[PDB]
């Protein structure tokens, strides 16, 4: 179905697997030392079928003046930023 | 449907009608529709005081009556229609008014509380049945994969995009369609994806011809293609034009059913191949690749027919035909040789719960050489490779074993292992319920389970493989503290290799076993096993063109030792909220 | 002495009647014997009152007559005796799930070959379309009249279903439809009291 | 008595007529003689498979061209739709009345189906409908007694 | 009065019976007392959501096991099929007759539904049908007065 | 016209000439719009004359009236009428 | 609303005012919820007056009562009502 955009939705990762929440949400304001200007709720994700064990994060601002974003931590230390 | 003629032909016919052995007793206010999105048609009863259904199973049996958990009072309302408005692949219940729609989402066990969706702006929706001079229907005319609300009249076609959850966008005019407007009769308007593409075309029937307007990707219609009717046939209000892929070609054929004192039918084939597929490649350096496709329903009919000859009852687990690659041909110019790969597929399946195709449980590949004329007296025989794969539906996966080549002295075959990560151990687990069995078995999909290689020569041992490879997979549960599905991980725990070289006796055989692995799937403990030679059976099964006593002279003691290579290992893992590095090797013994 | 009777329907497949005959009575597959009897201009199948045969009238020699003994249908065993001893037919409808199109006709006569409290003209029914076909232009169970076959005891006598112009050698009109007849279904309504 | 023609009336010259002899239908032969000799028509409906628009009607008259006990007004029948179209707004075999054509022997006489305003040169209203007409089907109900 | 058993009659030992107490259905509590105290059954139909073979029927008798104004022949109802099967060939609420079970108080007595030839080690005809019968449904029409 | 599942139309059909109209057959209501007869039940056998019955097929005038049609005054038919494509009469008549 | 597999509707429609309500035309029971005229068989020509017949269209009040609605009492209709989107009255009336 068409998403509701109300956090009842699920997400697909780099490969179209369903992501699940792995990590209880935590707060953060600084990404790699960069003060993003807002506190974000950061939720960790895993694929339902865990291929290559990458780790994903969803960053959700607690404000309205900022957008969300995703991070991916690859097994080789490679870090990706999506949708910023 | 039945295969007509020999297996491998592409002809389709139908068998003598027979009573179904079992049908529902309740056939009052019922209809045959899919309401769960399973692929199984449901005889759905919505009568005075009773709501439920009988689902038709793939083996021909029916389920017992299943009550609906919830059905809308309006289900039976005169303007009620079923359509996918949620965009979920399910048919939702909806009533359309000019300014709003009443939508009851299909929740796959009954329906959701109805919601009234008010349309935005000044959008006014057509209401089907409101005006006899035009057709209103739900169809995909944009090629987006969603039915849109479409109005067709003599002078124009107007589409209102389906934005989901009952929301419609502004009308779009799709130019190019036009009828005389005095002679226009919606009864004569048929819709179909005749070219096998995204959007649906528009066919207008005239008494002596079919006026076909191709859909130019939702941006209007192509100039009409006029197909004359065969002589003696004329279309009228008693005649039916049907559009269906009766031939499994991936595209509908046009069927004219005319009951004029003696029903007779005609069918127009527009293509025998699905248009928009890659067909050729030429690299301009002499290599030319030709692809061909064959639908899964034709492979099914061949499978079905083969079963008849052995008295077996096959079951097709794939209601949704797909086009698979078949007869890939590579022509080497300059050289003049041709290489042909033929694929055969069997036992494929549709999931039905996640609404996805799982894959084929069996793929058979031939490999044939057509050497340039004048090069050889038909040297280089074709090869055959049989591959069995998990579908993750253990009605198929379990059956696949009977198709394996039999070696009476073989090692025991494999079955999947399921585990749970318990106190960091790979602890065996038998799934607690059906939901876990589902989630675990699907994690096996696509895994090669077995591979056999044969040469297709003219010898006496042509029925013995050169090689056999077997695999054992494992699915580990890592996290189930979530929505119902678990986080699963899988890999091959064991792999066994046999080398027969077409001699049924005395094969070589070895096996790789991962005894233990880390939380990130690293091979903490591995073992390689080299099995001993079997102790010289009475019957050689060798060519016997051999030197005297050679076979006796081929046996030795080293061949009888069991070797186990055992390796321990360890890795570092940098895991924190800021760093992720996995698998850095540390040590091994 | 009036009584609302139990109103009971029963469906009879003739294919299962002939197929189910004791071996000594010549059991047979109906569709197959019909095909042979249509292709030949004569012959018969079965025995006794459970058979197929060509008729022996002066204008019926080219017809096929399907015969069924009511006694052998064991209708009376479907419900317990204690519900009533009188078990009589109220109405019989014939279904011929043939490939008979909406613009095609079948000519067949259903009749009772025995002594019973029949009304005059109720001894025989015409079947013309084969779809729950009562030989009436309209069916009304409350029009004040007796229906075809009404009152016949459920275990007595024999029915015949006759298809004229069946013989293929005579170029009979039904000769080609009969070769495609899968079964004969009798829907029998009867009451108990 | 089995032909097509234009009419010869004063207001029917542009009407297209079709006719059929009952005697040539060989209805009687469908059932054995022994069932009874009196075989008479109970009712006739007409189907006109044709391609028509959504608000397009049919104008046709079915009539019996012979001597028979036609009731006053059962002599002729109108067709308006052509879909198993009886001559009545309601068809009831139990209203106490004789139906159109009721009592005509199945062997005797000729029916004519007349389509007015058929000639194309006269711009007849049915001129375009007739050209989309593929057949004429009669549904004859009759009784044997 | 809420059970399953085989019948005790001489010709019922192979009949499977089901019985239900009206008193335990609590029909009476669906509507408030103020709307009327006399609550009587007008009509009962039986629905049987089972699977059947090619041309198989369903044999069942519905009857009232208590003292009531049961007219002659309104004592019991025969079921031939499961499609909201009333006790007649036609159901007519206005033919001037009382219907089966009509006038029985909604909370009194017991109904029994009897399936003859139910026993499997006897080869009863209904023995197989019953193994495809997931539920038994009574649709009850009653009035408040 | 585009009416929803629970939306009616209000219109009166009447004969504007001298004819032997029965009292009450002078005018007909329209409420649903789909082959809508001037009555809750239609029966040609109830012993009564139908609306407009007996009017010569070639004389006089019919009028169909939609109350509350004006848009500036916010009428109710006013929004529906903008979606009315045509008006269709179904005339059953007899030749004697 | 939505109903469970064997669920029915229990509702009473009644007129809360002074009017010529015939004996038994004072109130109507609803059972299926779909154009549910609370009659086992509806006939507009059986010679009888129908429920609520004769009440002026602009006089008095209707009440629709759903028994066993209160959720704390675990009323049987309580869960039906939670799914009820609307209430629709189809009113036939005549002008004379």
């Amino acid at each position: 179905g068409v998403p509701h955009y109300d956090e009842t939705d699920t997400f697909l990762g780099p490969e179209g697997e369903v992501l699940v929440v792995a990590d209880q949400p935590r707060d953060e304001s600084t990404l790699q030392g960069i003060n993003l200007g807002a506190t974000f709720t950061v939720t960790g994700y895993r694929s339902r079928l865990e291929s290559h064990f990458s780790r994903l994060e969803y960053w959700q601002p607690k404000t309205t003046g900022k957008t969300d974003f995703w991070l991916i931590y690859s097994p080789d230390g490679q870090v990706h930023l999506l949708g910023k | 449907a039945q295969r007509l003629g020999e297996i491998g032909s592409d002809a389709v016919t139908w068998e003598k009608m027979q009573p179904l052995s079992v049908i529902p007793s309740l056939q009052s206010n019922a209809s045959l529709v899919d309401i769960n999105g399973d692929g199984q048609l449901d005889w759905v009863i919505t009568g005075p005081g009773l709501r439920g259904y009988h689902s038709q199973r793939p083996d021909g049996s029916w389920t017992r009556f299943t009550p609906l958990n919830a059905l809308p009072v309006e289900y039976t309302h005169p303007r009620a229609q079923l359509a996918d408005l949620m965009g979920a692949g399910l048919s939702d219940l909806v009533l359309i008014g000019p300014k709003s729609v009443r939508l009851y989402a299909n929740t796959r066990d009954g329906f959701a509380k109805g919601k009234d969706v008010v349309q935005s702006g000044e959008i006014t929706l057509p209401v089907p049945g409101a005006d006899p001079r035009k057709l209103v229907a739900f169809s995909d005319v944009l090629g987006s994969g969603q039915a849109h609300l479409v109005e067709v009249s003599a002078t124009k076609v107007t589409c209102w995009p389906n934005l989901g959850r009952g929301r419609f966008g502004q009308p779009i005019t799709l130019p190019g369609f036009s009828q005389p407007a005095t002679e226009f009769n919606p009864a004569q308007v048929y819709l179909a994806d005749l070219d096998g593409s995204g959007p649906t075309d528009l066919i207008y029937v005239h008494t002596n011809r079919l006026d076909i307007f191709l859909n130019k990707s939702g941006n209007g219609f192509a100039e009409p293609v006029t197909l004359r009717f065969p002589e003696g046939l004329r279309f009228d209000h008693t005649c039916q034009l049907q559009m269906a892929d009766v031939q499994g070609l991936g595209v509908a054929s046009l069927i004219l059913s005319v009951p004029h004192m003696s029903p007779h039918h005609w069918r127009c084939d527009l293509t025998n191949m699905k248009p928009w597929l890659l067909n050729e490649m030429n690299n301009n350096m002499g290599v030319h690749h030709t692809l061909r496709y064959r639908s899964s329903s034709q492979f099914w009919l061949d499978e079905k027919a083969a079963a008849l000859t052995t008295g077996q009852t096959p079951v097709c687990y794939l209601p949704f035909p797909i086009h698979t690659l078949w007869q890939t041909e590579t022509e080497d110019e300059i050289s003049g040789n041709k290489l042909v790969t033929t694929l055969r597929y069997a036992r494929g399946a549709w999931d039905g719960r996640e609404r996805e195709f799982r894959g084929f449980g069996y793929v058979e590949q031939t490999d044939s050489h057509q050497l340039a004329q004048g090069n050889a007296p038909e040297r280089t025989p074709p090869a055959l490779t049989k591959n069995w794969y998990a579908t993750g539906l253990p009605v198929i996966d379990n059956a696949l074993s009977t198709e394996y080549w039999r070696d009476d002295q073989a090692f025991a075959g494999f079955s999947p292992r399921f585990t749970t990560w318990q106190d960091n151990k790979d602890v065996p687990l038998t799934p607690e319920d059906d939901n876990s069995r589902y989630w675990f078995n699907r994690a096996l999909k696509g895994q090669l389970l077995r591979s056999e290689l044969y040469g297709l020569d003219d010898s006496t041992n042509k029925h013995v493989p050169y090689t056999v490879t077997e695999f054992r997979s494992q699915v580990r549960r890592l996290q189930h503290t979530d929505s119902r599905y678990p986080v699963l991980w899988s890999s091959v725990v064991e792999s066994r290799n046999y080398h027969y070289e077409r001699i049924a006796s005395d094969p070589q055989c070895s096996q790789n076993i991962t005894l233990s692995s880390d939380r990130f799937g690293q091979p903490l403990k591995q073992l390689s096993v080299q099995y001993p030679r079997r102790q010289q059976p009475a019957i050689n099964l060798y060519p016997d063109t051999l030197p005297d006593k050679l076979l006796a002279n081929s046996y030795d003691d080293q061949q009888r030792q069991l070797r186990l290579t055992y390796q321990q290992s360890s890795w570092h893992h940098l895991t924190n909220n800021t760093v992720r590095v996995l698998g850095l090797p540390d040590s091994t013994r | 002495r009036d009584k609302r009777a139990l109103e009971v329907e029963r469906t009879v497949s003739l294919a299962e009647v002939y197929a189910g005959l004791p071996k000594d009575n010549g059991p047979f597959s109906l569709a197959q014997e019909i095909d042979k009897l249509v292709s030949q201009g004569s012959g018969s199948a079965g025995s006794g009152n459970n058979n197929l045969a060509f008729g022996a009238g002066t204008d019926t020699k080219t017809s096929l007559q399907a015969s069924v003994s009511f006694a052998d249908l064991k209708i009376r065993e479907d419900y317990p005796a204690s519900l009533g001893k009188i078990r009589r037919i109220k109405q019989i409808s014939v279904t011929l799930p043939a490939l008979l199109g909406p613009y095609q006709d079948v000519q067949a006569i259903l009749s009772y070959g025995d002594k019973a409290g029949l009304a005059n003209g109720c001894e025989a029914l015409a079947v013309s379309h084969g779809m729950n076909d009562s030989g009436q232009f309209q069916l009304d169970f409350n029009d004040g009249k007796f229906l075809p076959f009404e009152g016949i005891a459920i275990d007595q006598g024999t029915l015949t279903l006759s298809f004229p112009n069946a013989s293929m050698p005579e170029k009979g009109k039904q000769a080609t439809m009969l070769k495609t007849l899968n079964d004969i279904i009798l829907h029998i309504r009867y009451t108990i009291k």
